[PDB]
Parts: C-alpha cells; structure tokens; sequence
C-alpha cells in the first residue's frame, strides 16, 4: 500500500506529538493552560450548529449515493443475461434513496430552530444558548453518520439480491426483508435527531 | 526602572505591577505615565487594600488631564470549583475623572493565584481582541500597556513568580478556522483519494 | 447550576450511542446478508429461515436507540457536569460494544450460512453462537442504563 | 524588583499559524515527492 | 498483604535452591556410577546452568502468587455467595438462594 | 452590530467548498463514465450520442454547485455577523459533499450502464432510471442550501 | 471534595472496561466461529464439542462486566482525583488484556478446530493451549479488583 | 505532600506492566499455537512435548502480574513525584521487554515445532533458543524490581 | 536541589535502555531462530555449532542490563536537570544502537546459517562477520558509560 | 551561564552521533552480509577477500564513536545555549550522513559480491565504488569536527 | 546580537546541507552501483568507462561540503536572526536539490549502464543526460552561496 502509508504515517505521528505534548503539560505545572472550558465556550455556538445542518444532509446522501452505485453496478451486471431484473429490483434503489429523504427532512428541521443573538461573552451567552449550539451538532452528527452506515447497508444487500435474482426469479421477494432491517436504521437515525432537537431553542 | 509595590505593615510584601510603556488617552491626547510611575520612586497609592480574597491597587497622579485623576486595579481571588484552584482575576479598571468613573472591564487577564500574569498588549481601543473593554462603547478614556506583569495574593521575596502569559499557541480565531480547514481537508482527501485511483483498461475490443 | 459548556459531553454521548450502534447494525446486516443471497441460489429452502442473523443484528440497532431516547430526554439547558460525563460514557459503552457485536455477528452469520448450504446440521450450532454474539450487545445496554440513570 | 518574565511577543498564535502548518505543508510535499522518485519504474 | 510478599518469596526461592541442590547432587552419583571441543561444550554446559537456574527460581515465585490469584477470586466468588443472594430482604430463601448456591456449587469448580 | 474581522472567512470557505467539492464529483462522473464510452464504442459504435446521457447528468451536478456559489458570493459583505457567515458554510457543505457523493453515483452506474447497454439495448431505460435516482440526490443538496443561504 | 472533571476518568474506566472486553470477546467469537463451519462440513459429530473456544471467548465478556458494574456502583459526584485514576487503570487493565486474551483464543481456537477434523488426538491438546489463552484474561481481572478496592 | 496528578503515572505503571506483558503472552501463545496444529497432523506423539513453548510465554504473563501487584500495593493518596515516576518506568520495563520476549518466543515456537515435527533431534535445540528468548523477559523484571524498591 | 519533575528523564534513560536493547535482542533471536529450524531438516549436525548468533544476540540484552542498574543506582530524589539529561542521553545511545545491533545480527544470522548447511567453510567466515555486527552495541556501551558517570 | 535545560540538546547530539551512525553501520553489515551467504556456496574461495565491505561499514561506527566521545568530553553543567546547538548539529551531521553511507555500502556491497561470484574482474571495480560510498561518512567528520571546535 | 536561540537555525542549515546532500550521493552511488555489477557479467571491458555516473554523484557530496564549512566558518555566537535564517535556506536549497540531483543520476545511471553493455552507442548519449542531471546541484550552489554571504 502506497497511499495508506500517508494516513497511517500521519495518524501515528500526530498521536505521538499529542502524547508527548500530553506528558509535558502535566509534568511542569501547565495543566491550567489546557482549558477545554475555553475551547467549548470561547469559540462560538454557531460553528457547532451550522456544521450539524451541513452534516445532516451531506453525510446521509454520501451513504445514499454509496448505496446506489454498489447495487447499480449489480443491476446492469446481471441485467445483461437476465433483463427482467430492471423492473423488480428498482426498490433496492429506492430504499437506498429514501435514506437521503431522512436527511433532507431532518436538515430543514434543524435549520428551522437556529436563530441569531447579540451576545459575545460566554457569560452573556447563557447555558440556554450554548446547549442549543452543541445539540444541533450532535443531532446533525447522528442523522448524518447513521444514514451513511444504513446507506451502505442496503446497498451491499441490494447488490447481492441483484445477483441472486439473476439465477432464480422467485428469490428476490424473499431477500427483500433483509433490506428492510437495513433501512430501519435510517428510521432509527431520525427519531434520535428530532429528540435531540425537541427541547432546543436559540436566542 | 523598578516596579511599584504595596509593601505591608506586617512582615510580608503584597501586590506589585510593571510595564514598559504606560500611556493613557482622554479624548485625543496621549500622556506617557512611565517616568511618573516606575522611575519616580514616590507614589500616592492611597488605599492599597488587601484581604487575601480581594486586593486593590490605586494610582493617583495629580498632574494629568486637568486635575488629580486616580486609577484603580480591582482584583479578586475566588475559588473556582471546576478546576478546584484559586484563580485571580483583574475584575475592573476604574479611572476617576471629575467625579465620574470610567469602569473598564477586563476579563481573561486571569490566571492561577500562584503565578503572575504577563501580557504584551493590554491596551484599550477594542479592535479585534484587546483585553480591556469599556462599558459604554464611545468611551472618553483609553489606555495602553505595551508591556505588562502584575501579581497579587502570592508575592514572595519582593519578586514575581512564574509567568502566566496571555499569548497562547492558539487563539479562538485560529482555533475555529483550523478545525474547519482541517475538517474540509479531510473531505478533500476522501474525494482526492477516489480520483487518484481510477485506472483505465489496457486493451480495447 | 452547572457550567455553560457542560451539556456538550451529554450531547456527544447521545449521538455516539446511536452512530456506533448503527455501524454495528450496518456490518451485521451487510456482511451477513451478502451470505443470505449467496445461500439462496444453491438452496432456496432456508432463505426464509436463515434471516435470523439479520434480525439479531437489528436488535443491535434498537439497543443504541433506547439509550439515545434515555439520554436526550434527560438533557436540559445547563445540566450539572457530573451528570453529563456519565451520559458520555453511557453512549460509548453501548455504542462500541454494539459496534463490536456487529463484527461478531456478520462474520459468524456469514460463515454459518455457507456451511448451512453444504450441510444443514450446523443450523442448531450456528444459532447458539449468535446468542453469544448477542450478549455482547446486551452487556453494553445494561452498563449504559446503570450509568446514565445516576 | 526581580524575576521579570520572558517577553513573548503578542503575535504568538500568528507565528504558530504560519510556521507550524507551513513547515509541515512543505514537509510533506518533500516526502510524498521523495517517495515518488525513490521507487520509480525503470523495469 | 505486604508482609506476605516479603516472606513467601525468599523461602520459596531457597526451596527452589534446595530442589536444585538435590538434583545437582544426583548428577555426581550418576557420574560415579560409570580439549578444544571440551571447552566450548562445557561452557554451554555451565553458563546455561548459571542463567538457567535464575529463570527456574523465578518460576518458583509463581506458586505463591498463583495462590494470591487463588485467594482473591475465591473472595469474589465467596462475596457473591455471601452477599448478592443472601442479602435480599423479602424473596431470599427460595428462588434467590437456590440459583446462587447452584453457582456456588457448579460455577466455582470450573 | 459589527462582528469580528475574521468572520468573513467561513462564508468565503463555504463558497469555495460549494465549487471545489462539486467539481471533484462532476469530474468523476465524466471520467469514470467517459472511460466506459471508449470501451463500448469499439464494438457497438452506434449508441455514442445515446450514451452521453450519464455524462450530461454529471454536468448538472457541476451547475448544482455553481448556483449556490453565486448566491453566497452575492451575499458577501464586509462586517457580516458570525450567524450570517456560518449559515453559508453549512450551506456549502450541504451542496458540496452531496455533489461529491452523487458525482460518484453517476460515475460508477454510468460506467457499468453503457457497458451493459451495448450488449443488451433493453437496459437503456433501466440504466437511465437509476441515474435519475442518483442525480436527484444532488437536487437535495440545493433545497437545503437554498433554504440556509436565504435564511 | 475533588475537582469537577475528576469523575470523567472513572467514567472512561467504566467504558474501557466494557468496550475492550467486548471487542476481545467478539474476535474470539468471530475467528473461532469461522473455524466451526469449516470443521462441521467434514466431521459433523464434534460440533457441540468444538464450541469450547466460543464459550471461553464468552467468559472474557463477563470478566469485563464484573469490573464495569463494580465501577458504576462506586461512581459518585465529587470523587477525589486519586480514586478516579485507580478506576481508570482498573478498566484499562481488564480491558486490553481481555482484548489480548480474545486475540489469543481466536488464533489457536481456529487452528485447533482445523486440526481436530483431521485428527482426534489434538482435541485434548487444543483445550490446553486455550486455557493458557484464557488465564491472560483472568490475570487482568485479579489486578482490576486489587486496583479498584483501594 | 505530592501533587494531585502524581498518582496517575503510578497507576499507568500498574496497567502498562500488565497489558504490555499480556500482549506478548497472547502473541507468543497464538503464533506458536498454530504450529501445534500442523505438527499434530503427522506426529501426534509430540503433543505433550510441544507445550513447553506456550508455557514459557505464560511466564511473561506472571512476570507482569508480579510487578502489577507491587505497584498497586505501593499506591497511596499523595505519593511524591519521585515515587511515581519510578513506578512508571518499572511498568514499562517489564511490559515492553516482555512484549519483545513474547514476540521472540512465538517466532521460534512456530519454527521449532514445525522443525521438530520433521526431525525430533531439534527438541533439545529448540528449547535452548527459547531459554534465551525467555530470559529477556526476566531482564525487564529485575530492573522493574530495583526501580520499584526506591 | 533541583526541580521536582527532573526524575522523569532519568527514568526514561533507565527504561528505554532496557526496552530497546531487549527489543533488538528479541529480533536477533527470532530471525536467527527461524534459520536454525530451517537447516535442521537437511543438516542436523550443526545445532550446537550454529547457536552462535543466538548467544551473540544475548549479549545485547545484558548490554542494556548493565547500563540500566548503573543508571538506577544513580537515582536520587530531586536530582539536577543536567544530571538527568545525561542518563536519558546515555540510555538512548545504548538501546537504539543495540536495536541496530539486534537488526544486524538477525539478518546475517538468518542468511549465514542457511549457507553453513550447504557449505561448512562459511562457519569461520560467518562468525567473523558477526563480530563487526556485535561491536556496534559495544560502541554504544562506552558512550553510555561515559555519559552516565558525568 | 546558560539555562538549566541547555544541556539537553548537547546530550542528544551525543546520542544521535552514536545511534544513526551505528544504525548506518548495522545496515551495511546486514544487507551486504546477506550477499556473503549467497556467493560463498558457489565461489567458496573469495571469502576473506569479500569481507571488505563489512569492515568498510565498520569504519562508519567508529566515525560516529569519535564525535560521540568528543561531544561527551566537552559537556559541563550550565553550558551556553549557543555551544550546545553546535554539538546537536555536529551529531546529526555525522550520523545521518553515516546512515546514508550505510545505505550506499549496503546496496553496492550486496550487488558487488553477487557479481564477483560470477566474474572475478569486478573485485577491482567493486572496491573502487566502496571508497566513493565510504567517503561520505568521511565527509561527515570534517563538518562535525569543525562544528564542535567552536 | 540576537536572541539566545538564534544559533539553532544556522547549525541546522550547516547540518541539512550535509545530511541531504550526502543522502543524494548515497542513492546515486547505490542505484548506479547495482547497474555496474549487472554490466560486468556481460561486458567485462568497461569498468573504468562505466563508473562515470558514480564519480559525478560524488561531486554532489562535495557540493554539500563547500557550503557546510562555509556556514560553520561564518557561524558565531550572537548572530542575528536575519543572519541565521539565510544559512538555513542555504542549507536546504543545496541538499534537497542535491538529493534531487542524485535521484536523477541514480535512475539514468542505472538504466544507462544496462543499455551501454547491450549497445555502446548509448555511452556518448548517457553522459549528455547525466550532465543535465548534475547541474541541478550546481544551481543549488548559486542559491546557497548567494544567500550565505549576505
Ligand atoms: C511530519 C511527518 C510526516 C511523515 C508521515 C509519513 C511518512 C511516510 C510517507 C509515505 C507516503 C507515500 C505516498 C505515495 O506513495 O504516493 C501517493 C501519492 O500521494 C499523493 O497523491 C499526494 C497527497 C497529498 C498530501 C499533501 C500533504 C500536505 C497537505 C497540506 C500514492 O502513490 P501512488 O502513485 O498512488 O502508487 C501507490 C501504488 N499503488 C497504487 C499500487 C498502491
Ligand atoms: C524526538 C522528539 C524530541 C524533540 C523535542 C524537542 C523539544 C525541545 C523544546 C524545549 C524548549 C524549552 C521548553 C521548556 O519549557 O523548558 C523546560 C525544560 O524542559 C525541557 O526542555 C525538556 C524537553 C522535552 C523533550 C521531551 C522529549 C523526550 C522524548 C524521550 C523548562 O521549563 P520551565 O521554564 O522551568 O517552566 C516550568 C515552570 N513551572 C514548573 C513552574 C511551570
Ligand atoms: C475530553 C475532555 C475532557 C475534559 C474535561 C473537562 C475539562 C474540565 C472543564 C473545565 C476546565 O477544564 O476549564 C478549567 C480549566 O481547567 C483545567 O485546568 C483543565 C485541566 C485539564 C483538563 C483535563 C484535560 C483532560 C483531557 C485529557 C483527555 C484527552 C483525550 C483527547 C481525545 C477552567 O475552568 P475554571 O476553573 O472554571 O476556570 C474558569 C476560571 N477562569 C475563567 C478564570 C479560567
Ligand atoms: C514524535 C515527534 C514529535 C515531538 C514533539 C516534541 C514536542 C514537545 C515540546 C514541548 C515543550 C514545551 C513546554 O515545555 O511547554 C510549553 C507548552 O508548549 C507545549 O508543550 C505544546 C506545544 C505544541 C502544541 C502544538 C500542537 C501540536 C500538534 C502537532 C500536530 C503534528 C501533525 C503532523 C502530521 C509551556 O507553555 P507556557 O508555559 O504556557 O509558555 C509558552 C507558551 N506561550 C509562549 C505561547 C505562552
Ligand atoms: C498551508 C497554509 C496553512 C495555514 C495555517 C494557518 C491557519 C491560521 C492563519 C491565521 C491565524 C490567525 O491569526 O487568526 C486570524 C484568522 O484566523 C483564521 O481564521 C484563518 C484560518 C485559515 C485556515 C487555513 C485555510 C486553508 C484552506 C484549505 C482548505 C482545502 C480545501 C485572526 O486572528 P485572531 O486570533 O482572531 O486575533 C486575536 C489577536 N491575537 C492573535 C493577537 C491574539
Ligand atoms: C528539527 C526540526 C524541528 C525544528 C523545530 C524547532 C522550533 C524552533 C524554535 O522556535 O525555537 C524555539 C525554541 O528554541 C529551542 O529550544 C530549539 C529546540 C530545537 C529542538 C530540536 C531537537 C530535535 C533533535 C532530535 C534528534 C533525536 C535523536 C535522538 C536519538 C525558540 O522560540 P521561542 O518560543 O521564542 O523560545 C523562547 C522561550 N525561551 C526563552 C524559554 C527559550
Ligand atoms: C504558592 C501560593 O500561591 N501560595 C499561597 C500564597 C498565599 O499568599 C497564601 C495565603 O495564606 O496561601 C498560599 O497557599
Ligand atoms: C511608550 O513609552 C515609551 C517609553 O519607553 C515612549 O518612548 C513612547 O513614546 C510611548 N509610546 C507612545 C505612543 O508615545
Ligand atoms: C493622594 O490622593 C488622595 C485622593 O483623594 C488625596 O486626598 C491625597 O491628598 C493625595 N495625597 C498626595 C500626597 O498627593
Ligand atoms: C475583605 O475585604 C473586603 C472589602 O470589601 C470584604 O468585602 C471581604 O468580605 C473581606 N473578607 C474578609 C475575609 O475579611
Ligand atoms: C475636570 O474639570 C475641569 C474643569 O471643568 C476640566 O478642565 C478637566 O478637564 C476635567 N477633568 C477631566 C478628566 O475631564
Ligand atoms: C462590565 O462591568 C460591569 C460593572 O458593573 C459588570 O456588571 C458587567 O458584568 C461587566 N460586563 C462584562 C461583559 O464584563
């Protein structure tokens, strides 16, 4: 592997700096200089909030587009000898496209609750406002990344069902139940996402 | 030059403070109060309060914009729970005009009590990130400390302790801009990894 | 009450309970369900019977769902910092073990159904191993509920 | 008067802005390039 | 706990020295019962006995430490038998003690 | 009213990421499918104009990132607040990573599609229906970024 | 009492006790469960006798669960810093050595069931090396208990 | 007395004496345990003869267990910084050299057991190389003790 | 005396001298131990004759042992910062150079005993190469001894 | 005098002069020592003649040893920070150039004795390249020696 | 005079001008040295007329030796930070360009001497490309020499 040596050469190196930077903050006295409080407070509540709206739709469709091309190559691959697959097995495309709907439904919801203010001090920016910031990041993270994983889930099973239906016509309606449990995780993403943004209000 | 100190009556010293340039602006004029402070060796420091939780540093000068005008560094030493330490804070900076008070807010001049703060620009005239901010925005008073080091509540042997600088490897402008640039470098290196990996075929028929 | 930044670790615990369990339910169904369509071509009889590894992996997904409901409802604006750190480890305990249960399910769920297509005597033993993979998802749940409810 | 601190200038983040990530930017484009010429294909 | 560590380590080390003493003395009675290559062979004979008995006598220290492993888990096993089952307020004496004493019967021997 | 001087970095970075990440995906759809046109045309040279349908569907992904990049660049102004600038950065990632995603989806399906369409012409209406579901994912990147930038 | 963030270490000691022992028990289930199906096709007799490594992978899962519920019972607001580090080293030592015992079970548990289909003499020798791959997880437990009592 | 963070390093000395020694004990048992399977398919008589590599990897585990109870019993609230850094280097010395010694055992364990399968004259030579491989773990132990005495 | 944090560098001189030197001596045993078992199938006469690279690599371990106790005996509470850096620089100079000598013994110890089975005239020349591959660690001694004594 | 930590770069310059030089000498001894084993079974005569690269690589180690002692003899408590940076720049310039010199003698010492086995005309040619490969470390002295004199 | 740390960048430039330049000469010696031994087997006539690329690669090392002793003789305590930065860029731009120079000499010196033994018409053309590969290092001088004298 050539290009994998770059990421595995940086991740070991960056962790090796942060290890020895870590045993040189404690060992002198300089743990007061670390300040995870100053990192979460002084930056913004908007950098977390606006990233979460972006990661809500974008990381869902990067699983939805991932789910399409895995089984879309297997539709046209088996479709050469068995052309009857092109009508029945398009629901495998839909279940790896309805995951993108779960993002865009959520992404409008999280953007509906973001509102500006005038404060610039982390004591003026109250805990009602900072909690509104991270909750958009967390709910945008769990509707984006979980939809990525259920997007690749139904796509891989969709590629296998396109190959199994090429050999036998009666099989595809039996393997379709596997794609339901794969696409059920997309349903499990949005229930968390609205619940993390239920009690949230900015201002 | 040397520093002003508030030496105490009992067998100890107390708070002390240093700069190189010390200047004050009222309206438009700028006065250099650094020969009148650090070399002058005589100061009307009227009430140099100390109580081990609250100290006060007053500087009067009697030759200024018109009249006798007094500065007040109001410090504190609380107990903060989330680190379980004693964190001193410069609470306010007050300039005393004809009667009225200037009321400069100065957060993040803080530090742990055991050490001494030191900054380079503790000026007024908020531009992006200067430490001193007035309460009202078109304020008549302004000031500048082109060097700075102040200590309260743990002075020993008439000398400063270890420094707590305001400088920092990271400031909160560069520490969001990095975390977004490092965020979408990673999006790029997923996109660049796939485009760097589409070989063509060798033979054609 | 608690500090202003305190709710951050409770939010990150609420998401990490869901995403890492979703990753386990992903590989638990994709790697095993590849073997289910693999099995069906040579033996189309056990196709409705051998969908038990893809439904046990679905229980990994609802393991991370309930603790996400438990945590995100227990959130409030400005909670105490001690209560939020517990909800952070509550998300990681069920998430990474649910992530671990998915790698346990999808390997032996794929390996079991290939031998089922060659000899169906394995089917009593294969489902027994999937119970031992499922307690790995179950053990993460009971540590998450004993941590978040304190 | 004793033990006056070391006078760090006010643009310390700004130095760590433009010295650390530049030297590593440049460090890579050395190494990824030096890798690409080290094992070439003369065949 | 600290006193047992200092005493049982040295007495076991002398016990391993005593076991090596009875073993090396049997080599002289077995030899009594019946230059260049002799130097390199007896060097391998002697110094592998030298550094070798150290690893032997270090592996005699385990039989107290394995008993320390024996002691600690037996209390935890014991703790469950004496604490989770028997300290139930209402429904103890029936189904609660029966499954725990069965764990005290069957799960400790394995 | 006036914000920090570094506040306009994020909305500018949202404008660039709307065009960088969209062009990276749309270049994948033209290269991966355009390679499949070359392997197709040697044996079945008739359906060459018929097979620029996956290439032109990757071209809509490029103008999907262009329109939102215009709306952000017209909304730029000196001294914009941190709420206003971050709304366009989240607008940029919503359209950028979606176009980078759907750029891959048209690319692999359009590659495998025109290799299979040449050996069976019945798959053409089936291939073009999958590319509809792939290219509509880029349209989902618009109407969240169009809501975010207008807000 | 101690600092506010003191309880964060004891929470991470509770999480790393579980998620590393679960990751160890998963690989010992996965790598050995792949070997069960390869053995059962040729020798379907020893199929309930060959599930000795997969339950011995399961005992690594309960080894973490003992330490995990022990820490969650000892967690409290305002614990001192010296108490919280001891639970971090408790969960790390029972976790990563349980991950080591999970790795050691899967390699020889797979190698044992690939050989016992070819020779019944190894079935007594297979269970010997699996015990030495199990006591590594037991050594992590007895030092986790001695680190969490103090 | 010492600072509050000083007890963290001594606890890290207790864990790293365990998990690094456990990783070497796991790798030495697994790498040499695979060779027992390939040896048994032709020479099943040397099954009990071939347990001597995997038990010498077991010495590496109890080498870590001996040091781990020494560091855990010298732990106390408010130990000095000179006391704690002695215990951290004590844990790294027995663990990481034990990780090296466990690596050297498993390589000559896999090579020697396959080698003594084809010819039983290697058994007096294979045990000789394993002794030099084992004693590296002892060299970490004796410097782990004399660092922990002071 | 000196600062409170000064002992950590002198500990790291004591530990890394015992890790890295035993890390190289493990590789020199493992790589050459594979070479012993490979030639023993054809040429069983040279087994006592061919364990010269294993006992030459064993000196590399006791090279790190002698500098470890010499550094640990010099350890006092609150030593000066100049004295502690001398022990860290000594420990790195013997461990990593011993890690180099552990590499060089392992390669030619593997390849040389492959050739001494097919042609026994290499036996004079093979050990003659190993002297140059052993004195590299011996140069690491006389820089570590001169640095720790200052 | 300078700061108390000023001796840190000086002792590290003494280490890097020893490590990277002996690391270079190890690669020249091992990689070219691999070439001795393949040629000696074919052409058994030229073996005392073919140990010229392993003794030319041995000069690279004492190239690093000389500047190691010369730096270590010049160490004092509280040397100036200017004087310590020269010794760090001395040791890096001799070892890393010597490590590069080990890369040169490693390859051409391997390939040179590969072709000397098939044609003895190469021995005047191969030994001519080795002088150009060894002089790089000899160039490394006169920059390191000229640096530590200041 | 400048700051106390100002001497560090000048001695880094005095080392990086020697490390990287010798590293370029190392690859040029090694990669072309392998082509020498592959040429001498087929055509034994050209050995002095084949070592033109290695002796041109030796100039790359003497290219670095010029600026190394030049910077070290312009080096002083209390040099300005403006003065110290120039010798750093003088150090990097002659070594890394010489490293780029030896990369080109190594590649075309490898394939050039292969085709020279197969057809001697290449020999006049092989040198002509080698001159263009070498004057890249000559452009390294006139940036380093123009920077050091400022
Ligand atoms: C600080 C310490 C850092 C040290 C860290 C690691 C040290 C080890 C480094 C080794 C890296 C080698 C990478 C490589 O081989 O070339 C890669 C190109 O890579 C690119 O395309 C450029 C990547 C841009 C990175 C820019 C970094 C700075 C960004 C602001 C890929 O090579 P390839 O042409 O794809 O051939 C591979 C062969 N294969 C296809 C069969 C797999
Ligand atoms: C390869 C990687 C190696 C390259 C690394 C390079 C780092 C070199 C940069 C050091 C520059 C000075 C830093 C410093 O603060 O000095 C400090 C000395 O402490 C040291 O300098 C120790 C150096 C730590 C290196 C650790 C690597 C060891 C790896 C095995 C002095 O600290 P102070 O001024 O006294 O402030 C403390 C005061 N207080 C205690 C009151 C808080
Ligand atoms: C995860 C993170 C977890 C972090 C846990 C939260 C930190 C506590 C939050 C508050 C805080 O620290 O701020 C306090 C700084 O206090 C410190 O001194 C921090 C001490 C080091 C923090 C430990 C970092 C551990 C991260 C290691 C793990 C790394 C693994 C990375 C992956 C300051 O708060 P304060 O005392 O209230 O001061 C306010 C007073 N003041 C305004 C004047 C300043
Ligand atoms: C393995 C080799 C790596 C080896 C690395 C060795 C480095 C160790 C040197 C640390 C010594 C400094 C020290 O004593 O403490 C100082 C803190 O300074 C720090 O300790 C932190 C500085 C580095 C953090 C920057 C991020 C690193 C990311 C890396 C990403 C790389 C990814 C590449 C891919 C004390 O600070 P202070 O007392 O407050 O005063 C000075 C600060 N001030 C002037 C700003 C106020
Ligand atoms: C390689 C180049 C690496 C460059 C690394 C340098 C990054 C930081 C540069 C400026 C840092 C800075 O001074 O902050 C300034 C803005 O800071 C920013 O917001 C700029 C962020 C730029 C990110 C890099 C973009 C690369 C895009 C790639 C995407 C690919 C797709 C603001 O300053 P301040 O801190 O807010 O003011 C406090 C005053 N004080 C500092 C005196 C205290
Ligand atoms: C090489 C690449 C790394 C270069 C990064 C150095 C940063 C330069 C720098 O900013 O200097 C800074 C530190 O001044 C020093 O103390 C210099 C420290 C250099 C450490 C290099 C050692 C690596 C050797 C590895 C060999 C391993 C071999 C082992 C086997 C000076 O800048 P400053 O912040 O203004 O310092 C003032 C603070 N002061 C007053 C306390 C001094
Ligand atoms: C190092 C330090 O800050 N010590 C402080 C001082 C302070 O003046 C005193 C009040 O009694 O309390 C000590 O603990
Ligand atoms: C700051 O003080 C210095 C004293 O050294 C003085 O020379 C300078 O004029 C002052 N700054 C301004 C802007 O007047
Ligand atoms: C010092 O300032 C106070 C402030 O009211 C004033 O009353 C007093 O007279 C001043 N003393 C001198 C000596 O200037
Ligand atoms: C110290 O003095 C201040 C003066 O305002 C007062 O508020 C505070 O209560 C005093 N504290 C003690 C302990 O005397
Ligand atoms: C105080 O009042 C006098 C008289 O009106 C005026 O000249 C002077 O400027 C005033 N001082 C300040 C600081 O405004
Ligand atoms: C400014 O100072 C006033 C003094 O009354 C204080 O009440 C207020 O909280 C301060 N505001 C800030 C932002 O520091």
């Amino acid at each position: 592997t050539g290009l994998v040596l770059l990421y595995s050469g940086v991740f070991v190196a960056f962790w090796a700096c942060l290890l020895v930077v870590g045993i040189c903050y404690t060992i002198f006295d300089l743990g007061f200089r670390f300040d995870v409080a100053w990192f979460l407070t002084e930056t913004s509540p908007f950098m977390w909030s606006n990233l979460g709206i972006g990661l809500a739709i974008s990381l869902s469709v990067v699983g939805a587009a991932w789910g399409i091309y895995i089984t879309g190559s297997s539709i046209i691959g088996g479709g050469v000898k068995a052309p009857r697959i092109k009508t029945k097995n398009l629901v495998s495309i839909i279940f790896c496209e309805a995951v993108a709907i779960y993002g865009i439904i959520m992404a409008i919801v999280i953007s509906n609750m973001a509102e500006p203010f005038s404060a610039t001090d982390p004591k003026a920016i109250g805990h009602r406002n900072y909690h509104a910031g991270y909750s958009m990041f967390g709910a945008g993270l769990t509707v984006g990344l979980s939809n990525l994983f259920c997007g690749v889930c139904v796509g891989i099973v969709g590629s296998g069902a396109a190959l199994a239906d090429a050999q036998n016509p009666s099989l595809f309606v039996k393997i379709l139940i596997v794609e339901i449990f794969g696409s059920a995780i997309g349903l499990f993403g949005v229930i968390v996402a609205i619940l993390q943004t239920s009690r949230v209000k900015m201002g | 030059m040397n520093v002003p100190v508030s030496y105490n009556d009992s067998y100890d010293t107390r708070i002390l403070f240093w700069a190189q340039n010390f200047s004050v602006a009222y309206g438009e004029h700028w006065e250099d109060l650094t020969s009148r402070t650090f070399g002058v060796q005589d100061l009307n420091l009227t009430g140099s309060f100390w109580n081990d939780t609250v100290a006060r540093l007053v500087l009067t000068y009697d030759s200024l914009f018109g009249t006798m005008v007094t500065f007040k560094f109001i410090l504190a030493n609380s107990y903060y729970s989330v680190s379980a330490r004693h964190w001193f804070t410069l609470e306010n900076l007050e300039i005393h005009s004809n009667g009225s008070v200037a009321y400069f807010n100065a957060s993040q001049v803080t530090g742990p009590s055991i050490y001494s703060f030191h900054c380079e620009h503790v000026s007024s005239e908020n531009e992006d990130g200067n430490l001193l901010v007035p309460d009202t925005q078109p304020s008549l008073w302004q000031m500048t400390f082109r060097d700075f080091q102040i200590q309260a509540f743990n002075v020993t042997d008439k000398k400063f302790s270890y420094a707590s600088d305001c400088a920092g490897f990271f400031s909160p402008g560069i520490w969001m801009g990095l975390l977004t640039s490092l965020f979408m470098l990673f999006i790029f290196t997923y996109g660049l990894h796939m485009i760097l990996s589409l070989k063509t075929m060798d033979r054609f028929d | 009450n608690g500090p202003e930044y305190a709710s951050f670790f409770a939010v990150m615990g609420a998401s990490a309970a869901m995403v890492f369990s979703a990753l386990g339910a992903a590989y638990g169904t994709a790697k095993s369900g590849t073997g289910i369509a693999a099995m069906s071509v040579m033996r189309p009889e056990m196709i409705m019977k051998s969908i038990i590894p893809v439904v046990m992996a679905g229980i990994i997904a609802i393991y991370g769902l309930v603790v996400a409901v438990l945590i995100a409802n227990s959130l409030n604006d400005g909670i105490s910092l001690y209560r939020s750190f517990l909800q952070l480890g509550a998300g990681l305990s069920v998430g990474l073990s649910g992530l671990a249960a998915g790698f346990a399910i999808g390997i032996v769920g794929d390996a079991g159904v290939r031998g089922t297509a060659q000899q169906p005597r394995l089917f009593v033993g294969m489902i027994l191993i999937l119970i031992f993979a499922e307690v790995l998802g179950l053990y993460g749940l009971i540590v998450a509920l004993i941590l978040s409810t304190k | 008067t004793y033990n006056l601190a070391y006078k760090y200038n006010f643009e310390y983040p700004v130095v760590f802005n433009l010295v650390l990530w530049i030297m590593i930017g440049l460090a890579l484009t050395l190494i990824v390039t030096c890798y690409n010429i080290w094992n070439m294909d003369p065949g | 706990l600290t006193f047992l560590n200092s005493f049982k380590m040295k007495m076991s080390v002398i016990l391993g020295i005593i076991h090596m003493l009875f073993g090396v003395s049997l080599s002289l009675f077995n030899h009594t019962y019946f230059f260049g290559d002799t130097m390199v062979h007896q060097a391998i004979h002697t110094i592998e006995y030298c550094l070798g008995c150290i690893s032997n006598t270090a592996s005699y220290l385990r039989l107290w430490a394995l008993s320390l492993a024996h002691a600690q888990l037996s209390e935890v096993l014991w703790t469950m038998v004496i604490h989770i089952g028997l300290k139930v307020k209402s429904l103890a004496g029936g189904l609660a003690l029966f499954f725990i004493f069965a764990a005290f019967a069957t799960l400790t021997v394995a």
